């Protein structure tokens, strides 16, 4: 009893002892499957456990996975019943087309009705445009509109109510506002009380759509992820089917639509392509002036061709999936039929049609194209647009997956697809330049061949098969061939052509290329590769013809290169440290080192920009000549190298770009020093035979002396005689001579004194210190190598005291 | 005081509660009548707790209440679980590897969200193996741990690291339906053993709140990071597709356009080299010991991994782009070490707590002004297609100072994976550059070997002998005088007839007939062409010729010289001015300009890169496209003073004559012309036939389209003398490519192209006369009676030769 | 059904297309 | 301060070599 009183006369301390203890048992019976505990079979005021007990069953429904329409109309039941109103309403906010209209979901909802009663499916769907009666001023207002005594208060609609045979007096609605876009439409129709809504019942709509909009809110947010989603995986499976491979339109399209086939959401969808061709050629517009045919009438373009699908690219999804690719569709094909690819073709317009048989505008098809009955029910075609605002193909997506109309989402994920397509129609037009560019090149380069290469009538001034045998040189046997040379050769000791001092003066130059010939059967690997005879003077013929008509580097100064590596193999006795394969790839490297030179420097590319700067950065000529030397070498008829099996032709060729790249005066300065080092260290062996035993093995070595020896050969007019000397000077002065007034009228830059013709009389100086500075170290060191490269040190040492009297006589 | 004594009678305390309550109440308790609902306090509870959750859920509506909402809901899930401390860890991914990090921290039932929330520099991060929170987690599912001792997966760091010791853990994870949002734990002050079974109820239906309002937050996240990604792949794709570029600017458009959604305060491209090996003398001096082999990192593909080029974008106070082009080792993206680590691997690194690392060297303290320290990383590698990392893009501070998430990670890589896609644009692009410069090459090669030089131009006009000027420095009046010494008159080489021989001319007559040709025509002093190009151009389409049986230079001037006839000696020149009879000419002397040899048939079954190049009516395009490349030469451009109209007009007209040439276009407009003579016929007198005509555009062109068939084909109707040899000639051309037909393609050619069926010659040839030739020459004789003589000798012509046919078949 | 329509959507006015332009 | 006791930097009990993402 004494406790009794104390918890009465303290009741506040009974207050929180029951917060303590009996609040969890509470709030977890409330809150786990329980119905509200109020007679609804009524209509009264709610007092406070009322009142809580339907906030509680409200928030009962916040459970996972949101079922939002379930919790929408169980909001929708209660409101019922605190409004006092009869039935209520949801309109959700859609876009399409640009334009806004709202769709009825929840329909017919009361007190005593179950979900299955009042849900609207796509089919039973009322569109309302914004520019219509409260329904559409709610959304525009995105206030709370109270229509509160009859119809006679501006923007009512009859059209439900005549639909519907109900009858609407009274209305009360509210817009679901998602922070600045309208979700969805609440509303309330008449109020079985008497007279209307009160500013009470505004209030309760206000307190009891916070459960609403969070409903929606989450249902909204998860829509507008998962479109999103889908457009950040179209882009990236688009952009990895396009950078795959440069292919023409029609596949790249083809792969990257099937690709994103998954995230489109889409029964069929077709791709028309259209032609692209802006003129006609001249025959084909004959025929239409002189009346012949008539002229063109159909649809045209916006930018003024006509609209001619060639190719339909059509997807089909129903469940047996079907890819086809129609060339030339007939203009009844289903995906034309209607006319709708034709009209965005005609405008370029992005089309969102909804009940297809139902618009008059298209001839939409009212029959079920297959056999399960797949109707056409909404239909949204946009245009593929290039660069050039030109339209390259219409995009058609047919009916959705989930049965919906396409709405602004929908709309936004396709023209991101189709603005992505229609930008990568680069690819496209680079891939058509690519086959013409490839194509022309080949033909201007076949061009040159014909020019270069040596024909049949000119074989005959060398070979003469004609006067021996009667026949072709190509049906002559070897044999046959091979005492006919021998008896046109010229004898090698007779014109000295394994000596530092032969000049090709008193030469010409058919008679330089018997000599080359001749050299090549001196180095016995005509006989040891099983060279032909008729390939081996059609190249050297060739070589002779590749050459520029130019003042010193003309056929003659390639053969002169050659010739004296012949002698430096053969007099010098370089051989001994080379293979046969090797002196036959050498000297043949020597014989096209300079072969199409145009007479100008590396550094006038350089200033020029010609496309031989563009196409090779670092040393320009050396590598030109090289690419067009294996270019003639490539040649059938002119394929010396043609009997070498694998192994030996890769290292034939090895050597030749290392010996005619060492050809550039640059190179040289910089291995100068190496090549110092191994001739310092050919003096640490007892005898000559061990030295030359380690130079056959290794390579890095023999290429080092080769790429020396080139340029030792490159040089080698300056060991020549003074009679040969003096003229060979002043004939490549000429040259620098012609590239220096190059470099004033083209590039308005003053020249060197070197390339001066103001400056002429000054040349002997410049030879001096050319000879001081370049020639000097190369003949030097290989005399100190061998002892039988003397002569070339000889050689230079008396011109360069002619030069340097030339010099003293001037100054 | 008592609070023992209702603890140890339960029954009391619920029969004592289930009494009805006096309407009294203690404070407010918004008392609608609800003094008695089924329990002393239940309905007041029910009460309290519905009004303060209403207002939970009224805050949930607005915003970012994300923070505020889940702290009062702790506050207010503490004191009825009774637990001491709440806190919120969050769940988010990086490097693969998921993490709880704090927000929310211990909460009283008095606390403060500023006393609670957890800047993010102040977390505590704990992976999914550490801690109740990571197996929480992991399963997915409640933990109830009663005692923290025996937990066997407890960790103790944060509370030795706060100063609070557990007993008791209460823990869930808060689901978005597949992903972890979130965990939420409760500890301690349960005043008894632990957690009970009716707080594991509660915990549970308390909570759908904190994951409703969480999981709006999440996806609220989500579509935010889902719709930056998609504009960066649109952004990046528009700016890809721009233009073919190189890598550099590529890279640099791509990246500073998403510059806004990448959200970082500085972000940095470095690109790596491209090249595998190098040349030749690079390799020489580390082989004798001059260098040092490379002993740094190295790329999985094995290159060197150098960064030839660093962008850096500063965003973090003023918007500043630089582009280094060799970036030194201090360089404060690269001094890190991770972007070299980056390409050595090729991972995807994400870095928290940057300063703290100290596997890489981040510069402890401020990078250059404003305290701006680096404290989140985030390094990809931009990879081809080829699998090849051609850089590493390095994103630093993000803006907002959280650390690099999941979402962040799939965002950049994307980008980076779209950007590494994209280098086939790059790759392209330097093909088409070289593609580009090797035909422009071989163009130049061409043209040397084509163009008539300073020696051979010495052939007509000799200015050297009769003035010892070069011809470019001779005035008009002088070249003028010494062509007409040099130049043959008109009435000397039977120019103006149509029985006119070359047998009896040499090559370089017949271009000085060609130059006469013009002159006679008055078109050099009308359109002011100079003389030295017009010798030039006439002497470089004679090279331009090959050296073949028919198709050579003779036939060209042979088509040439009937043209000149046929509007001089045939009156043609009546509908036709003399800029049109120019183009006419010049059409006719490059018509077959390098012909191979072959026909079109030939070129489409031996695939040459002309049947590629052009689609259809190939060597009529290549004879237009050489001879316009030849007129394009400044030194050989004879319409160089013609104005815009009139180059176009002759540019024109030449594609029409030259093209027409081809025998498909001739047979098919071959009635357009009969009905244009029957128009001629309808008139009364020439006068009024030729002002019809010479105004009348479309109709002049099909008359000149015939009159080019007509001289293509004269060579029939030249006397019987010149026909029989002419018709060898051209027999022989098909017989060779019979031959080639028969071996190359191992083809059958046809009776016209075979070799053993040579005694059907003169059968064929009457079988072409009555199929081709006949219809030109009786319409033209027709349409003129001047070109009569034509008609005559063709018929003169057929009758020898089926005189030939008839005797061989008496055999 | 609950907005008694069978066959489609049905809106109150039916006039001639709207249409959206690109971007 | 801070309820986390924590200044300056996200500490973790996780010690070890960091582990890197792999492309996809
Ligand atoms: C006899 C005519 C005078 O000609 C010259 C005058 C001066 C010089 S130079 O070395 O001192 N300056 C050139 C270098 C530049 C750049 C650095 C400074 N310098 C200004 C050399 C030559 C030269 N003479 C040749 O005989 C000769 C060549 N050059 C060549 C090219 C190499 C295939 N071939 N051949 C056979
Ligand atoms: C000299 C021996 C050839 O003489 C001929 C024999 C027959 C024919 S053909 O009516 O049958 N057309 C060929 C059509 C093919 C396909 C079907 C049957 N037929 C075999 C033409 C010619 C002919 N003779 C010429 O003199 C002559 C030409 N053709 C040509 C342009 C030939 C590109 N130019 N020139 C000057
Ligand atoms: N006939 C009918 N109309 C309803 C119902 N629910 C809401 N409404 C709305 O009543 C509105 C009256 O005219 P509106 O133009 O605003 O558009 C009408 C309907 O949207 C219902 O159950 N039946
Ligand atoms: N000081 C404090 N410690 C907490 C709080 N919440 C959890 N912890 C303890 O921190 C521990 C970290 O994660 P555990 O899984 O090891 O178990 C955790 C709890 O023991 C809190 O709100 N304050
Ligand atoms: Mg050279
Ligand atoms: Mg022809
Ligand atoms: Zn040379
Ligand atoms: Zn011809």
């Amino acid at each position: 009893e004494e406790v009794e009183k104390f918890l009465d006369s303290n009741v506040s301390f009974a207050k929180q002892y029951y917060n303590l203890r009996y609040r969890a048992k509470v709030i977890s019976d409330l809150l786990g499957p329980r119905e509200a505990a109020v007679d609804f079979s009524n209509y009264h005021a709610l007092n406070s456990v009322e009142e809580s007990e339907i906030i509680f069953d409200l928030l009962r429904d916040f459970q996972d996975n949101l079922q939002a329409e379930k919790c929408v109309f169980n909001v929708m039941k209660k409101l019922c019943f605190l409004l006092q109103a009869d039935r209520m309403s949801l309109f959700m906010y859609r876009a399409r087309n640009g334009i806004a209209e709202l769709a009825t979901r929840l329909f017919n909802v009361h007190k005593d009705a179950v979900l299955e009663e009042c849900l609207v499916a796509p089919d039973s769907e009322i569109v309302f445009p914004l520019d219509m009666g409260v329904v559409g001023h709610v959304a525009l207002s995105k206030k709370i509109v109270n229509v509160p005594n009859t119809e006679e208060d501006e923007h009512f609609c009859d059209f439900v109510d005549t639909l519907t045979e109900y009858q609407t007096k009274n209305i009360l609605a509210s817009p679901i506002m998602n922070g600045k876009d309208v979700v969805a439409i609440i509303m309330v129709v008449n109020k079985v009380d008497g007279p209307h809504f009160t500013e009470n019942d505004e209030e309760i709509l206000l307190k009891y759509l916070n459960f609403a909009n969070l409903i929606m809110k989450v249902f909204h947010l998860s829509y507008l992820h998962n479109c999103e989603t889908r457009r950040g995986q179209i882009l990236l499976w688009s952009g990895s089917k396009v950078f795959e491979e440069l292919t023409d339109i029609e596949r790249q399209f083809h792969k990257a639509l099937y690709t994103v086939r998954a995230f489109l959401n889409c029964d069929r969808y077709s791709v028309g392509l259209l032609d692209m061709t802006k003129q006609k050629e001249f025959f084909d517009v004959w025929p239409v002036l002189m009346g012949e045919a008539p002229p063109y009438a159909g649809p045209r373009t916006p930018d003024g061709r006509e609209i001619n699908f060639y190719k339909v690219i059509d997807y089909i999804l129903h469940g047996k999936e079907d890819i086809k690719v129609i060339p030339n569709p007939p203009p009844d094909h289903w995906a034309l039929v209607s006319g709708l690819p034709t009209y965005v073709a005609q405008n370029g317009l992005i089309c969102n049609i909804m009940n297809a048989p139902s618009e008059d505008f298209f001839a939409f098809q009212k029959e079920p194209l297959d056999e399960s009955g797949w109707m056409i029910k909404n239909v949204l075609s946009m245009p593929i647009v290039n660069k050039k605002e030109e339209i390259v193909g219409v995009a058609t997506f047919y009916n959705r997956k989930d049965g919906k109309p396409f709405d602004e989402m929908d709309e936004t994920l396709m023209e991101s697809l189709t603005q992505f397509l229609g930008w990568s129609v680069l690819n496209p037009d680079t891939y058509e330049l690519m086959n013409k560019l490839e194509n022309r090149k080949d033909i201007f380069q076949d061009m040159v061949k014909y020019h270069v290469k040596c024909d049949n009538e000119e074989i005959q001034t060398i070979l003469k098969t004609r006067e021996v045998y009667g026949k072709e040189p190509w049906e002559c046997e070897e044999e046959e061939l091979a005492e006919i040379l021998q008896g046109e050769l010229p004898d090698a000791d007779k014109y000295e052509i394994n000596k530092f001092h032969f000049s090709d003066l008193p030469l010409t130059e058919l008679e330089l290329v018997k000599c080359g010939i001749q050299m090549y059967y001196e180095l016995k690997v005509v006989d040891k590769f099983h060279i032909p005879q008729e390939a081996l003077v059609r190249f050297m013929y060739s070589l002779s013809k590749g050459y520029r008509r130019i003042t010193y580097h003309n056929w003659r100064h390639g053969f002169n290169v050659g010739q004296t590596m012949f002698s430096l193999l053969v007099t010098g006795k370089l051989k001994r440290y080379f293979t046969d394969l090797e002196a036959l790839a050498m000297v043949t490297a020597a014989f096209c080192h300079d072969i199409d030179h145009r007479g100008t420097n590396n550094l006038y590319q350089m200033k020029s920009q010609n496309p031989l700067a563009k196409l090779h950065g670092s040393s320009i000529l050396e590598r030109h000549h090289l690419e067009f030397g294996k270019t003639l070498l490539r040649d059938e008829s002119l394929n010396i190298f043609q009997n070498l099996n694998r192994r030996q032709h890769e290292h034939a060729i090895h050597m030749m770009d290392i010996a005619i790249i060492a050809t550039d005066l640059a190179l040289y300065f910089k291995k100068r020093t190496m090549f110092q080092k191994i001739v310092d260290q050919s003096k640490t062996y007892e005898t000559q035979q061990e030295w030359t035993q380690y130079m056959m093995l290794d390579q890095t070595r023999k290429e080092i002396v080769m790429a020396m020896m080139m340029t030792a050969c490159d040089l080698s007019a300056i060991t020549k005689p003074w009679e040969v000397q003096s003229k060979v000077a002043l004939l490549v002065a000429a040259e620098f001579w012609e590239q220096g007034d190059l470099e004033r009228t083209v590039l308005q830059q003053n020249p060197i004194p070197m390339m001066d013709r103001n400056k002429a009389d000054e040349l002997p100086k410049l030879q001096v210190g050319f000879i001081d500075f370049v020639c000097t170290f190369v003949y030097k060191e290989f005399s100190r190598f061998h002892e039988e490269i003397t002569p070339m040190l000889d050689g230079i040492t008396n011109n360069r005291k002619e030069w340097k009297a030339l010099a003293d006589e001037y100054e | 005081q008592v609070h023992r004594f209702l603890d140890q009678n339960p029954g009391f305390a619920d029969q004592y509660f289930g009494r009805k309550l006096s309407p009294e109440d203690v404070a407010n308790a918004c008392e609608d009548g609800c003094p008695e609902g089924c329990t002393s306090f239940r309905e007041l509870c029910q009460v309290e707790e519905s009004a303060a959750l209403f207002e939970l859920v009224q805050d949930m509506q607005e915003n970012v209440n994300m923070e505020r909402v889940v702290f009062k809901i702790l506050r207010r899930l503490c004191s009825i679980l009774h637990a001491d401390r709440c806190s919120l860890f969050m769940y988010r991914q990086r490097n693969g590897v998921a993490e709880l990090a704090t927000r929310l921290f211990s909460v009283q039932p008095d606390s403060v969200l500023e006393d609670c929330l957890v800047p993010p520099d102040s977390e505590i991060v704990f992976p999914l193996d550490i801690g109740v929170v990571g197996h929480v987690a992991q399963t997915k599912k409640m933990v109830n741990v009663q005692d923290v001792m025996e937990c066997p997966h407890f960790s103790s760091f944060a509370d030795e690291l706060t100063d609070y010791v557990t007993r008791n853990i209460l823990a869930t994870p808060i689901m978005n339906g597949k992903d972890v949002v979130a965990v939420i734990m409760a500890v301690n002050k349960l005043d008894g053993p632990c957690f009970t079974s009716e707080d594991e109820d509660v915990f549970l239906k308390y909570l759908n709140f904190g994951t409703l309002n969480l999981k709006i937050y999440h996806l609220s996240y989500l579509h935010n990071c889902e719709t930056r990604r998609g504009q960066v792949l649109l952004w990046s794709a528009n700016k890809v597709f721009e233009e073919l570029t190189d890598i550099e600017r590529q890279f640099h458009k791509a990246f500073y356009t998403v510059r806004a959604y990448l959200n970082c305060d500085r972000y940095s491209v470095g690109l790596l080299d491209m090249t595998k090996e190098k040349e030749f003398f690079d390799v020489w001096p580390v082989l004798m010991g001059e260098a040092q082999a490379y002993s740094g990192p190295r790329t999985p593909d094995g290159r060197e991994i150098l960064f030839y080029k660093v962008i850096d974008y500063i965003l973090h106070g003023k918007e500043d782009i630089k582009v280094i082009p060799s970036p030194p080792a201090d360089h404060w993206a690269l001094a890190s070490g991770l972007p070299t680590y980056v390409a050595e691997s090729g991972f995807i690194c994400n870095i928290m707590n940057a300063p703290a690392d100290e596997m890489f060297n981040f510069q402890e303290g401020p990078l250059d002004d404003s305290g701006w320290i680096v404290k989140n990383v985030l390094s990809m590698p931009i990879v081809n297609k080829k699998e090849e990392i051609v850089g590493v893009a390095t994103f630093y501070n993000r803006k907002d100072g959280k650390p690099f998430d999941e979402q962040d990670e799939v965002l950049m890589e994307s980008l980076t994976q779209f950007l590494g896609w994209s280098v086939l644009n790059t790759d392209t692009y330097d093909k088409m550059n070289k593609l580009e410069n090797r035909k422009d090459i071989a163009q130049d090669m061409v043209l040397y070997h084509v163009r008539c030089d300073r020696e051979e131009i010495q052939l007509i006009l000799p200015t050297r002998e009769r003035l010892g000027k070069e011809p470019a420095d001779c005035e008009e009046d002088e070249l003028g005088k010494i062509l007409k010494e040099v130049l043959p008159g008109p009435a000397k080489f039977d120019i103006y007839e149509f029985h006119f021989s070359d047998l009896e001319c040499t090559e370089l007559e017949l271009v000085k007939c060609g130059i006469q040709m013009y002159y006679e025509l008055g078109v050099v002093r009308k359109f002011q062409i100079p003389q030295e190009v017009l010798v030039r151009f006439l002497f470089s389409v004679s090279k331009g010729y090959r050296r073949i049986t028919y198709h050579n230079w003779r036939h060209g001037f042979n088509v040439a010289q009937t043209m000149f006839t046929l509007l001089m000696t045939g009156k043609l020149k009546s509908y036709y001015t003399d800029l049109e009879a120019f183009a006419m000419v010049t059409a006719g002397l490059c018509h077959d300009i390098d012909h191979r040899g072959t026909n079109n048939l030939y070129q489409m079954k031996s695939q040459n890169p002309l049947a590629k190049l052009h689609g259809s009516s190939i060597l009529e395009r290549h004879h237009l496209e050489f001879g316009k490349f030849l007129l394009s030469e400044e030194t050989l451009n004879i319409y160089q003073n013609l104005n815009r109209r009139q180059h176009e007009h002759v540019i024109h007209l030449m594609d029409i004559a030259i093209i027409a040439t081809d025998l498909a276009l001739y047979f098919k407009k071959r009635t357009m012309f009969q009905k244009i003579v029957d128009e001629s016929k309808n008139y009364e007198d020439r006068k009024s036939w030729v002002e019809y005509l010479s105004l009348e555009t479309t109709r002049k062109e099909i008359v000149m389209a015939m009159m080019m068939t007509a001289c293509d084909l004269s060579a029939i109707t030249k006397p019987w003398e010149v026909q029989s040899k002419v018709a060898l000639l051209v027999a022989a051309e098909f017989w060779e490519q019979g031959d080639l037909e028969r071996t190359v393609l191992d083809q059958q050619p046809i009776p016209m192209m075979d070799r053993n069926k040579a005694a059907e010659l003169p059968k064929l040839q009457v079988g072409f006369i009555d199929f081709v030739c006949t219809f030109v020459y009786k319409e033209f004789s027709r349409f003129h009676e001047e070109i009569l003589p034509m008609f005559d000798r063709l018929q003169n012509n057929r009758k020898e030769w089926k005189a030939l046919a008839d005797e061989y078949e008496a055999k | 059904s609950a907005t008694r329509v069978m066959g489609g959507p049905v809106t109150p006015r039916k006039g001639p297309p709207k249409f959206k332009q690109r971007q």
